[PDB]
RNA sequence: GACGAGUAGGAGGGCCGCUGCGGUGAGCCUUGAAGCCUAGGGCGCGGGCCCGGGUGGAGCCGCCGCAGGUGCAGAUCUUGG
RNA sequence: CCGGCUCGCUGGUGUGGAGCCGGGCGUGGAAUGCGAGUGCCUAGUGGGCCACUUUUGGUAAGCAGAACUGGCGCUGCGGG
RNA sequence: AGGGGCGAAAGACUAAUCGAACCAUCUAGUAGCUGGUUCCCUCCAAAGUUUCCCUCAGGAUAGCUGGCGCUCUCCGCAGUU
RNA sequence: CGGCUACCCACCCGACCCGUCUUGAAACACGGACCAAGGAGUCUAACACGUGCGCGAGUCGGGGGCUACGAAAGCCGCCGUGGCGCAAUGAAGGUGAAGGCCGGCGCCGGCCGAGGUGGGAUCCCGAGGCCUUCCAGUCCGCCGAGGGCGCACCACCGGCCCGUCUCGCCCGCCGCGCCGGGGAGGUGGAGCACGAGCGCACGUGUUAGGACCCGAAAGAUGGUGAACUAUGCC
RNA sequence: GCUAAAUACCGGCACGAGACCGAUAGUCAACAAGUACCGUAAGGGAAAGUUGAAAAGAACUUUGAAGAGAGAGUUCAAGA
């Protein structure tokens, strides 16, 4: 035989996207298309978070791409979000923006409309930019989920910030054995 | 046995509840019965309004709903003879009477 | 039917708040996308020499 | 539904996804929360500190509408009043400035987080923070309190 | 009802198939358990580094001048190896063209 | 191009199987449906399926979705023979 | 490695040390092999046994108890 | 007349049931203990070990396992020397 | 004449009866005469995780009201009351989430304004070059030394909020008081540091419910028996 | 001390409906079912549907005492 073990053999990426959305399939054939018959990686990236789920793509907010475009070098860009651009609303002056996303708040692409700028899908983004040349790719925050805040070290643990499960915050709920150095212990 | 992570959980069913438990099957019967019921006050009280008596503006006495304006539940006796409105003719006409409130604004 | 479900600009006239769903891409014609100077032009050559 | 269930592809399998050796039996830790002190001592020490024991006083009747007093920043201060407020408040050359009763949107208290534009602001709430009367005196502007 | 008590047979084949992976070792590690008066004394310079920044700016820019005036004055057969000449694509293309005018 | 073992266990694909519901086949059917038998012709690795022959006399199925009281060799299993 | 700042810590000594910026050096500084890293949910398990060598109790045990490795369990096949 | 009766006393008899009768209900009483646990194919693939428990026929917790992915490439890692 | 396959027979090799418990099963281990029909992880609620859809700092009419299938479906918005989220910390009184620079006398006016470092997919610039006779030569592209602004994310250094400890000097007045506020340096928090949640559906895991199916020895409540038998009496 | 309304309903009368069950299912009971049957009693408690469109339910002959056959006849069909 072979000495070879097959516990990764097996790649777990994803090759489509779990939702049965045509118009999303039919965005996911023309990367695809681009992704197979260009040399410019971005379409590729592209594809890959198309395919990707939905907690995977995070709703980037609109404060976010601000001041990320507001960045010097990147004047007049292209402002492209593979997830959904949602309106902020403590901010006051949006500048004229170049925002392709697959779908933006109904009030937010109001915001940036009479602010002057400019919401273009992805199938116009292809005729527009083929390679995306001119172009800076943002995401939004994937970690910004309130599940993370009890992911990692277990709680009840020294070193470790971790948010307990506790049906209701409050003075009698998980607060006096491992919370207290008086109650026993502290961690 | 607890599962590795996840809340500690107390679930009130320690009792015979399936032997007491109310369903709403009947709810929309229940909702055209009503509704029935209705029509006829408003049909057997032909000119007077479907709501019924008029009712006072009234402020929710916490401190959460101060700030709130709701329906009352009778007009005061204090309010009515400033009015000039006798308590026995106030809900012969209309007007929902209760003796117990009070003025102190 | 304009005043139920409200235009593309036009709220409905008749719901309380609502209008229609945004399109996630306009130009649906996928051929036409594709058989178009400005994709075919950035393109590489094709490779459909069975090996 | 049951048809994609993983029961549905469990038939011909004699322990039916439970093991052979330890079979599924009732109750093999007890019911519940059993044992919490006893043999469940490392998981509810590793998962739930803090949860055996009292701590605090005793309010024996607690109302919530004495302690109702929900809060706002000075971020989403701007957004209670509508925009045209805003930009009239700007555009506006005789130094009048807008008063936001936060009252009567719903907010009690109001505490500065965020950043203040550079407008003149009467703010009329119930409850002001220190640095939120700050930001409002630092950036120009009225602080009114009500009952 | 006898049983044995420790065992340690099979615990090394388990360790190793998931791999005994060393830490991760990363750049800049955290400064917990440091001595406190240290500690107090790197905040301290790290809180005052913004005050000697005219002084550095000016060093940099001298610097800068002194290397930019530096730079400023400073400023297997034969056989073989012609056939992999001739080979070659770039460095071959007139002796191929040569060749070829040689055959007519 | 490389690889193909497998208990407990996990996951995926089932144009594998049963019952009913919403759509659909100008579907089938007293010029014969379901069921049953068959030394018949086959297909699919397999779950199983389509035709041929005999009894039957009144209902039956394919595809797209939905739902479950949905698949037996055992349990000193229950009933009947 | 080379310069320049910061320090409320320690000091004969611009001493010591640490931190922060700027500048330069690619023959990528043993062999071999291999794409790696990271985060969630989680079944089953929690009675083991045998063999070379090391070894404890017992005279000894198809005995009882340990260490490394490999197997049976979970595994068919050729030989005994 | 049942935790009662009666017993020249054997825990004997109390409707074939007596060291606590019979019937119905609570009740589908609880079980860390036995038995069983229903169609196919493909892929991956174990442990009987650490700690704690009135713990030793069991659990919780680490370890082993699978699934879902995600961040990057065409520097890193290693049951080796 | 062909038909491997499905019927029977003959021969060669292999070939212990299944299920289950067990380290070890063909076992002198238990269940099993045969056949037909029924038969065992379902449902409610809660939580967590992952995936699909809508909306999005909002989200949800689940309760109520208005208008055969239809007990459906649509609508309410001054029916969003209310739940969840948008703010945490403290037992509580409560408090509750950047600053720097300039001029005048700790206070006044103006300016800059919402972190830094290392790694960071992608994007931007371009020392030159991609030939059809050769030279200069432009336009559209393509590759590329090198240089940048750097998504998400990781690690570290900072900063801010609440409780607490220490050292402290100031500031305010309607009632100058056992008043109120402010700094620096450590520390504890399920925090902030330019949102990510809400509703519905699916799968998995755990739990309380009969809870995958069958199984007790027992306990309690209410009633029926001296037609056998035990004993007393007539 | 009195008082309708909105509220509860697995008993009862008369009704309508069902993504339910289809005679080992569904109420124990689709039928002369709480009937037969067992226990002194309290109580326990079943199995059991399908001729044919219409009985047109097989005239009449023949062996046997008859059960029951052999012909004949009814029916599209006694392979009802
Ligand atoms: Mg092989
Ligand atoms: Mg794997
Ligand atoms: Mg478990
Ligand atoms: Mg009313
Ligand atoms: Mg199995
Ligand atoms: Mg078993
Ligand atoms: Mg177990
Ligand atoms: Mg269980
Ligand atoms: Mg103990
Ligand atoms: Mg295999
Ligand atoms: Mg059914
Ligand atoms: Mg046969
Ligand atoms: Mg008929
Ligand atoms: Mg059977
Ligand atoms: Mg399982
Ligand atoms: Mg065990
Ligand atoms: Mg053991
Ligand atoms: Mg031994
Ligand atoms: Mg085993
Ligand atoms: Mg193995
Ligand atoms: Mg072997
Ligand atoms: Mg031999
Ligand atoms: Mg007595
Ligand atoms: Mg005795
Ligand atoms: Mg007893
Ligand atoms: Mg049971
Ligand atoms: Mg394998
Ligand atoms: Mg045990
Ligand atoms: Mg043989
Ligand atoms: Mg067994
Ligand atoms: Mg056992
Ligand atoms: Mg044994
Ligand atoms: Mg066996
Ligand atoms: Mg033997
Ligand atoms: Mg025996
Ligand atoms: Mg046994
Ligand atoms: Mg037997
Ligand atoms: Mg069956
Ligand atoms: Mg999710
Ligand atoms: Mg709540
Ligand atoms: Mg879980
Ligand atoms: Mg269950
Ligand atoms: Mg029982
Ligand atoms: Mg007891
Ligand atoms: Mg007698
Ligand atoms: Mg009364
Ligand atoms: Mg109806
Ligand atoms: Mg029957
Ligand atoms: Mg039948
Ligand atoms: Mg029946
Ligand atoms: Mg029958
Ligand atoms: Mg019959
Ligand atoms: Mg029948
Ligand atoms: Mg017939
Ligand atoms: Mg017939």
């Amino acid at each position: 035989g072979v000495d070879i073990r097959h516990n990764k053999d097996r790649k777990v990426r994803r090759k489509e996207p779990k939702s049965q959305d045509i118009y999303l399939r039919l965005l996911v054939k023309l990367y695809r298309f681009l992704a197979r018959r260009t040399n410019s990686t971005f379409n590729q990236v592209v594809l890959k978070r198309l395919f990707m789920s939905r907690t995977n793509r995070p709703p980037l907010s609109l404060s976010r791409m601000i001041r990320k475009m507001k960045l010097p070098g990147r004047e007049n860009k292209t402002a492209v979000v593979v997830g959904t651009v949602t309106d902020d609303v403590r901010v006051q002056e949006v500048p004229k923006l170049k925002v392709c996303a697959l779908r933006v708040t109904s009030r937010a692409r109001s915001r940036i409309l009479k602010a002057g700028g400019k919401i273009l899908t992805f199938d116009q983004l292809a005729l527009d930019s083929p390679k995306g040349r001119g172009t800076v790719l943002l995401s939004g925050p994937r970690k910004g989920r309130e599940v993370y805040r009890h992911f990692g070290k277990a709680p009840g643990t020294p070193h470790s910030h971790t948010k307990p499960y506790v049906r209701s915050k409050g003075r009698k709920f998980e607060r006096a054995r491992g919370r207290r150095a008086s109650r026993g212990y502290k961690n | 046995a607890p599962s590795r992570n996840g809340m500690i959980l107390k679930p009130h069913f320690h009792k015979d509840w399936q032997r007491r438990v109310a369903t709403w099957f009947n709810q929309p019967a229940r909702k055209i019965r009503r509704r029935k019921a209705r029509q006829a006050r408003a049909r057997r009280i032909a000119p007077r309004p479907a709501a019924g008596p008029i009712r006072p503006i009234v402020r929710c006495p916490t401190v959460r709903y101060h700030t709130k304006v709701r329906a009352g539940r009778g007009f005061s006796l204090e309010e009515l003879r400033v009015a000039g409105i006798h308590k026995k003719v106030a809900r012969t006409i209309g007007i929902s009477v209760d003796p117990r409130r009070r003025n102190k604004s | 039917l304009d005043d139920l479900y409200g235009t593309w600009r036009k709220a409905a006239s008749l719901k309380s708040n609502y209008n229609l769903p945004m399109h996630k891409m306009l130009n649906t014609d996928l051929s036409r996308i594709l058989k178009s100077p400005e994709i075919q032009r950035a393109l590489r050559a094709p490779r459909k020499k069975i090996h | 539904p049951s048809r994609l269930r993983k029961t549905r592809k469990l038939r011909g399998h004699v322990s039916h996804g439970h093991g052979r050796i330890g079979k599924h039996r009732k109750h093999p830790g007890g019911r519940g929360n059993a044992g919490g002190m006893h043999h469940h001592r490392i998981n509810f020490d590793k998962y739930h500190p803090g949860y055996f024991g009292k701590v605090g006083m005793r309010h024996y009747h607690l109302k919530r509408n004495q302690s109702f007093c929900p809060t706002v920043n000075l971020d989403k201060l701007w957004t209670l009043v509508s925009e045209q407020t805003r930009v009239n408040a700007a555009k506006n050359k005789t130094g009048a400035a807008p008063i936001i009763d936060v009252v009567r949107s719903g907010y009690y208290k109001v505490l500065g987080k965020g950043k203040l534009p550079k407008q003149p602001v009467i703010v009329k709430a119930k409850f002001f923070s220190r640095r939120a009367e700050e930001k409002i005196k630092g950036v120009g502007g009225a602080c009114v309190l009500v009952a | 009802a006898k049983s044995k008590n420790h065992t340690t047979h099979n615990q090394s084949r388990k360790w190793h198939r998931n791999g005994i992976k060393k830490p991760r070792s990363q750049r800049y590690e955290s400064l917990k358990g440091v001595d406190p008066k240290f500690l107090r004394n790197m905040r301290f310079a790290k809180k005052h580094n913004k005050k000697g920044l005219k002084k550095m700016q000016a060093n940099n820019a001298k610097a800068m001048a002194a290397r930019a005036e530096a730079i400023k004055a400073l400023v297997v057969s034969r056989k073989l190896h012609r056939l992999a000449y001739i080979a070659h694509p770039k460095l071959g293309r007139r002796a191929r063209a040569r060749i070829a005018r040689g055959l007519r």
